[PDB]
């Protein structure tokens, strides 16, 4: 399935994911596509910071949901 | 590079509502031509910056830049016309009306912009059958509510122009055909049942249809309609065909439209993302004035898309060009 | 004077107003009938979205004018 990751630095990324994918997996895919190290990535959905051990389905992240990526 | 395609647009801080709209407007060559005529310094920054972006977004030959900076337009908006905050999400439809009205205001500071049409508004009292003066109201878009088996664009249009009855409407006529009552004497103002109906009056060269996906629940909360609304590449409006804009005025397939862009909202009732499906820019030696190729554009990211994908999407704003009369 | 508002279901309701009424006032009356908070309402007349602080008189909105009510669907 497809989700969007808006960054604050002007790119909006598309990701191919499964609801079963963990946040760690998603950060891995963001690294693979953009070269941003997972340890620098903070993901936000509905004002909530996503945690590595959890999945997209855990946060009720749906097809074409939008995540915000903020860097530390 | 973006060889067979168009530049993307930087997202300048939750500005997908602007980028999606720009990509849609860029697929309306009549609007571009109008703006070109129109644009030929702070007060005109909006139209100049909009013109520059649309031109760069409607070029058959790829330009020097893969991704464009819509900063002059955003600045003109935020500072001079629509004082929105820097990082807040907005409605592309609301931006659309800001742009058409701002451009018309630059104008009256001369043909109307090609999104402009007119509705006809007819109403009559059921008690005395006196017909009210006809209202001929401008529109820049058609905001269609979605009825509640799949829903079609045609059902939305049909619902839009269908007649309705409205109760407790003032009728001066029935008020004066009313006997007074000896109390002094009181004459009760007569409120009656009226039939009312909107019809399509003047049709624009560029058509913006707004599908109202955000509504109000019975429980008093906003809800987003996610369901598909079936629409077509070609739209005939022949089926759906004094006071003008409040001012008393004087009054004394033919309407075939071709889809050029579909702006899509992804998300819930409170927030999300906007993307745009759009035709490629017209080619000089095409066999049609329009390109048969489609693109999907999400801010900076541009890719080719199929018409199947376009038609299967969740349309929010639909953009059409009127095809030359028969 | 009476004007019309086309609601979110396409049904058209009546409103009782004065030319001197502000758009905020009008939105309050719409809330009275439809339960929609004024800050969530967008009103459009003759293709122009009405703004708070103006009056109906400012817009040449006459008896039996039709306003269109739409909500604000945000995406960023
Ligand atoms: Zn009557």
């Amino acid at each position: 399935m497809q989700i969007f990751v808006k960054t604050l630095t002007g790119k909006t990324i598309t990701l191919e994911v499964e609801p079963s994918d963990t946040i760690e997996n998603v950060k891995a895919k963001i690294q693979d596509k953009e070269g941003i190290p997972p340890d620098q990535q903070r993901l936000i959905f509905a004002g909530k910071q996503l945690e590595d051990g959890r999945t997209l389905s855990d946060y009720n992240i749906q097809k074409e949901s939008t995540l915000h990526l903020v860097l530390r | 590079s973006h060889m067979g395609m168009v530049p993307g647009l930087l997202n300048l801080g939750n500005t997908a509502f602007m980028n999606s709209l720009l990509q849609g407007l860029a697929a309306c060559p009549s609007f571009i031509r109008w703006l070109e005529d129109f644009t030929s310094e702070r007060e005109t920054q909006l139209s100049r910056s909009l013109m520059q972006l649309l031109k760069a977004l409607s070029s058959h030959v790829p330009g020097e830049d893969d991704v464009l900076d819509a900063g002059g337009l955003l600045e003109a908006l935020r500072l001079y016309r629509w004082h929105i905050s820097s990082f807040e999400e907005q409605d592309a439809h609301e931006l659309f009306h800001v742009l058409t009205s701002s451009l018309e205001e630059e104008q009256e500071r001369r043909t109307r912009h090609p999104f402009h049409g007119r509705l006809t508004s007819y109403m009559a009292c059921k008690r005395c059958e006196q017909q009210s003066p006809v209202h001929y109201d401008s529109f820049d878009s058609l905001s269609l509510s979605i009825p509640s088996r799949p829903v079609t664009l045609d059902q939305c249009l049909q619902h839009f122009i269908s007649s309705e009855t409205i109760k407790e409407v003032e009728c001066e006529n029935c008020t004066k055909q009313q006997a007074g009552e000896l109390v002094g004497e009181v004459l009760e103002s007569q409120r009656t049942t009226f039939v009312k109906q909107l019809k399509l009056g003047k049709l624009p060269q560029c058509l913006c249809i707004h599908l109202q996906r955000l509504t109000w629940s019975k429980e008093g909360s906003p809800i987003k309609r996610q369901e598909h609304v079936q629409f077509t590449e070609y739209l005939s409006l022949d089926r759906y065909k004094a006071i003008a804009n409040g001012v008393d005025s004087e009054h004394c397939s033919e309407y075939l439209f071709r889809l050029t862009a579909v702006l899509v909202h992804h998300g819930d009732m409170h927030s999300g993302h906007f993307i745009t499906y759009r035709r490629c820019p017209a080619a000089p030696r095409g066999t049609s004035p329009f390109s048969s190729q489609w693109l999907w554009v999400s801010d900076d990211s541009v890719r080719k898309a199929s018409l199947q994908e376009v038609l299967s999407s969740s349309a929010y704003l639909l953009f059409y060009e009127r095809m030359q009369r028969p």
